[PDB]
RNA sequence: AUUUGGACAAACUUGGUCAUUUAGAGGAACUAAAAGAAGGUUUCCGUAGGUGAACCUGCGGAAGGAUCAUUAAA
RNA sequence: CCCACUCGGCACCUUACGAGAAAUCAAAGUCUUUGGGUUCUGGGGAGUAUGGUCGCAAGGAACUUAAAGGAAUUGA
């Protein structure tokens, strides 16, 4: 894991909320990954 | 996940009971002297343990 | 912690029963305060009752605010002490015993860049009342400074010390405590020492910060009713 | 199965030695006779255990770490010497050990000072022991009145035992090297023991130590100090603070050590305290 | 129609109380603390223990009669933190929640002009 | 891996355990321990 | 060595027991006996 | 330190007393002599008792330990442990056979004197037990809680043979 | 108080005799046995100590040790 | 209190047409190699061995089969 030493974007309520409500960006770059493949295919 | 406020040799911290005597630890631990490496190590043990749970 | 787990000790071995609500022998008493405040009501206490009720209420002490008393919230961060003196039919008829300001109040003023000028006395009223007062003064800047601070110099400070123990000295000998407190709710004390220490140096925040009562003499049941402002019985039959 | 009574014992949860000459060292000073049997306290992997039973009638190997017996167990099993070997676990301080002429010992640094006791209380105790120590406790061991590290530890096993010092083994030696440096030395206590009551002559020690460069006198100034001895002599009697303070004084006077300092007086001259304070009627424990 | 009287929080570290009393504060009206309504030693600081005991309070002073309360939170204080913790928090919380008058809030914690040595020692202390 | 071990220790018979109280008793559990009348008779 | 022989010698005479003799670390701190058994069985 | 409980042998020819000092001390009753010390508990005793038949002792403790003490020997023979908080009282049932033990965990543990093991547990309290008394060697055992419930335990192994 | 004699008689020591459990070592039977990662630690100076010392501790001192946010007022 | 000036002080910021290899220095500068007066001082971290010096204690009885002479809920 990796720590973040930046003042954090999301304020306090911010990560509560997020929480409340396997990774997106993951996946963002699987489907981008595919049409790489598939473009140089 | 907390706040902390730093306001010379007064400090704040803002967050839940459990969370912010895990913030206050490592601060103390740098005023006794700790160099801020050796506390940012923990500070990853704890930030791992905090997501699994 | 209240668990099982907790380990036993020796003192959970014998243990009084509790047989009797206290609150069933307690009995209410009303507190009036004196006639220098604008408001008497100043709450209600109570005790066991006579197997006596007086003993316990003689000597009793109560802090309040003085914006409760005088109805003003220009006084929110003054608080004054009342002393039970003498008790009648439920009713406490209490003297002043002390003043002293709200914690907060006093960080307030405390700040840097200015001179903290604190002074004390030991000075009796003309009723043999031993008080000690506390004042607290600042140093301000003049509306045209430019330096960050307005620290004063040493001889300054012994200066205006000199002149507010003269202030505080001079008042409360000429003038009895019922005078005394008189003096203290409108801060007129305060407006005195401003203008007495105000050419050796600007001030600001200039309090009576704390009244403390040493020594009291006899007690006088005569002039206690005075200050407040006997009664006939009803034959049971 | 017998995950249920060892996980009620150990958790299941060290420097080790990388230089093969002090181990053969080891063994070789202790002149092991054929008829030895020999207690081995951290034996460790076995490097020095195969050694001392290859000349011993038995060894007896005290180990606390479960995972490392194994190792042991492994490092021995069907083998000429399997018969000879004992292994013990668990912790040893509590339990009554069996009777060993020889103690060979990479003890653990923080069991020392008990284990060193241990052996000296032991109902015929060893005749020579080599035990590894760090530089520091070692040396105070090896202190001599006079000297800076003089100290109750010293004078007390000085009297039960004599310590002389083998061998200096660096940090280099050990891998994960250790903050401290470590040595290595011998025990030999004496048969026949000195007839002292050990109670005794630690309760005079413990209480001229407190400041062992302050003289002996003001040791005894102490209220606490003044209390303890009072109601020890009342005791004597039943088989008076100013009588004692006076009974200490003679004494200390008479025996001219009331002016000396603890960090340079000898076994005699504490000797010679303490059977001036017997006779006066005050024991000290 | 209004009788008032002083609740007295004493937020410390290992422990909060919350003490009811008159006044003049010479009668208790009611005691409680966070060890009497948790089960372990860890959790007696807590707020979730203070604001039990704030409830229960607030229910004895209900029947008592006091329907107002003048708040006198404090810390340990002396020569350790002076600041009331999250439990003295918690536990004014719980008095607003429960319905009693709140009249005034003050901290009194005992501060010193000047203090004898602390306990930690010169390397300092709380590991 | 510490199953392998509990196993090899139960598998000596040279070992002996010391619980808390410092009573000595094998690996199983169990507390381990001539006289002539017996081996003569 | 002979002065140290004769010293422990003489303490010989001076000995006593230490279960009553408070320690010097404190100063730091500063019918038959079964006749049930005959009444049931008659 | 204070004395917790008093105990009299079937002879009355000696008492036993349990302090909160870690010791037991029998004494003879006829004239009050100290015949030996038992002190082999790590907390102070909360109770001692004689066994009704032969010559034991049974001495609970805070330690969360039960021992049998041999009179003849004045030495502990058995150790029961098991207890998760401090024992308060122990009494033998079944003669010499069995030991019940109540403690601060609201637990009743049947103990097996001979071998020393916990053949059963009564649970019926939430609180801690003081009082245990035993009827006809142990067939009607009532313990009393701190909240103030009792529990009637009435045996029926013989009972439950015969189902 | 104390003495003689006559019965009742607890308790103690002793060899036997019946009943009850009960410890090791043997011998010889019967029954049962459906599982399958990593992870605590500032560097020293002077002085004083150390018996659960792989190092600990008391007092005074040094950086030769990583400064974010707010902040003139109105 | 404000402004301007002037002595002495704790310091600070920007730069050196100077110095230094550099960090940096209003001195650690005095226009290429050198003299205003005067005091003192000089010519790191790990190991190896010793024809050297000085020091440092106490004390008055082995033997088993080497070994299936075994393990085994797992075997023959
Ligand atoms: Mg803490
Ligand atoms: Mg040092």
């Amino acid at each position: 894991f990796e720590l973040s030493d930046v003042k954090s974007s999301k304020s306090l309520a911010e990560i509560y909320e997020d929480d409340y409500t396997l990774s997106e960006e993951l996946q963002k770059a699987h489907s981008e990954i595919s049409e790489l493949y598939a473009n140089l295919v | 996940r907390t706040r902390i406020v730093l306001a010379d040799s007064k400090i704040h911290i803002l967050g839940g009971f459990t969370h912010i005597r895990m913030a206050r630890e490592s601060v103390v631990s740098l005023i006794l002297g700790s160099p801020p490496g050796k506390v940012y190590g923990n500070l990853r043990t704890v930030a791992s343990r905090l997501k699994e749970r | 912690a209240v668990g099982k787990n907790k380990r036993l000790s020796k003192g959970k071995k014998g243990q009084k029963k509790r047989v009797v609500d206290p609150f069933t022998r307690k009995e209410w008493f009303d507190i009036k305060a004196p006639s220098t405040f604008e408001n008497r009501n100043v709450g209600k206490t109570l005790v066991n009752k006579s197997t006596s009720a007086s003993d316990a209420l003689k000597g009793r002490v109560v802090e309040v605010c003085l914006a409760d008393l005088q109805g003003s919230e220009d006084h929110s961060f003054r608080k004054i002490k009342l002393r039970v003196d003498e008790v009648q039919g439920k009713n406490l008829l209490t003297n002043f015993h002390g003043m002293d300001f709200t914690t907060d109040k006093l960080r307030s003023m405390v700040r840097k860049w200015q001179t903290l000028i604190e002074a004390n006395v030991t000075v009796k009223t003309s009723d043999d009342y031993v008080l000690r007062i506390f004042a607290i003064a600042f140093t301000r800047k003049q509306a045209n400074q430019v330096k960050r601070h307005s620290y004063a110099q040493s001889s300054h400070i012994r200066a205006i010390r000199k002149v507010i123990s003269e202030i505080l000295t001079k008042e409360v000998q000429g003038s009895t405590l019922a005078q005394l407190t008189s003096k203290l709710i409108p801060e007129v004390i305060n407006k005195e020492i401003e203008n007495a220490t105000k050419d050796i140096f600007p001030l600001q925040n200039i309090h009576v910060r704390k009244v403390k009562l040493l020594k009291q003499p006899k007690f006088d049941v005569g002039a206690l009713m005075a200050l407040h402002g006997e009664e006939k019985g009803k034959k049971v039959t | 199965s017998a995950e249920k009574h060892l996980s009620s014992v150990f958790k299941f949860n060290q420097h080790i030695l990388k230089n093969p000459l002090v181990a053969q060292g080891i063994v070789d000073k202790a002149q092991i006779r054929p008829s030895d049997v020999v207690l081995e306290v951290g034996p460790g992997t076995g490097n020095l255990t195969v050694r001392i039973l290859e000349q011993a009638k038995n060894v007896v190997a005290v180990e606390m770490d479960p995972r490392m017996a194994a190792e042991l167990t492994k490092r021995v099993r069907g083998t000429p010497v399997e018969k000879k070997l004992e292994i013990m676990l668990g912790d040893f301080m509590k339990t009554e050990l069996p009777y060993f002429d020889i103690c060979i010992s990479n003890t653990p640094y923080q069991i020392s000072s008990p284990l060193v006791f241990k052996l000296i209380n032991q109902p015929r105790p060893p005749r020579v022991s080599i035990l590894m120590f760090q530089r520091e406790f070692a040396l105070r061991l090896l202190a001599r009145p006079g000297d800076s590290l003089y100290c109750r530890l010293s004078a007390n096993v000085q009297m039960w035992a004599n310590v002389t010092h083998i061998m200096k083994v660096g940090k280099n030696n050990f891998r994960p090297p250790p903050q401290v440096e470590s040595s290595v030395v011998r025990l030999e206590i004496k048969n026949p023991r000195p007839q002292v009551d050990y109670n005794e002559w630690d309760g005079l020690l413990r209480i001229v130590f407190v400041r062992k460069n302050r003289t002996i006198s003001a040791g005894f100034k102490s209220t606490t100090v003044m209390d303890i001895l009072e109601k020890n002599y009342k005791t004597f009697l039943a088989m008076m603070h100013d009588v004692v303070k006076e009974k200490i004084d003679t004494v200390l006077k008479e025996t001219d050590l009331g002016d000396k300092r603890a960090g340079k007086c000898d076994q005699n001259d504490f000797l010679r305290l303490l059977y001036a304070f017997h006779q006066v009627g005050i024991h000290f424990s | 129609s209004q009788v008032f009287g002083v609740a007295r929080i004493y937020a410390s570290f290992n422990d909060t109380f919350v003490h009811v009393t008159d006044l003049s504060g010479k009668e208790t009206i009611a005691r409680v603390t966070g060890g009497m309504k948790v089960k372990a030693d860890r959790d007696e600081s807590s707020p979730y223990a203070a604001m039990l005991a704030a409830q229960d309070v607030a229910a004895k002073c209900k029947e008592v009669g006091i329907t107002a309360v003048h708040v006198k939170i404090r810390a340990t204080g002396g020569t350790r933190t002076k600041t009331p913790g999250p439990g003295g928090q918690a536990a004014l919380r719980a008095l607003a929640r429960s319905g009693l008058r709140i009249g005034r809030i003050e901290d009194v914690t005992p501060v010193p002009s000047d203090s004898t040595r602390k306990k930690g020692g010169r390397r300092g202390r709380r590991l | 891996k510490r199953n392998d071990v509990v196993d090899t220790l139960s598998k000596a018979k040279n070992i002996t355990v010391i619980n808390q109280k410092g009573e000595k008793k094998d690996v199983s559990g169990k507390t381990k321990k001539p006289d002539s009348t017996n081996i003569k008779l | 060595r002979e002065e140290r022989k004769t010293i422990i010698g003489k303490l010989q005479d001076y000995k006593i027991d230490t279960s009553l003799l408070t320690s010097s670390k404190r100063l730091g701190e500063g019918k038959k006996y079964n006749w049930r058994q005959r009444v049931e069985m008659e | 330190k204070d004395i917790n409980a008093l105990s009299v042998s079937p002879n009355d020819s000696i008492f036993a007393t349990a302090s909160y000092d870690k010791t037991c001390k029998i004494w003879n009753l006829e004239n009050g002599e100290l015949e030996a010390t038992l002190a082999n508990h790590k907390r102070g005793l909360w109770d001692v008792s004689f066994c009704q038949y032969d010559k034991l002792l049974a001495t609970s403790s805070g330690d969360k330990t039960v021992k049998i003490w041999s009179l003849d020997t004045f030495s502990v023979m058995k150790t029961l442990e098991g207890h998760t908080n401090a024992v308060q009282r122990c009494s033998f049932i079944n003669k010499q056979k069995q030991l019940i033990s109540c403690g601060a965990d609201g637990l009743i543990k049947i103990w097996d004197c001979s071998s020393g093991e916990c053949l059963k547990t009564l649970d019926g309290h939430n609180n801690r037990l003081w009082a245990l008394s035993t009827m006809n060697d142990g067939d009607m055992i009532v313990s009393a809680d701190a909240d103030g419930v009792f529990q009637f335990w009435k045996d029926c192994t013989e009972q439950e043979i015969e189902e």
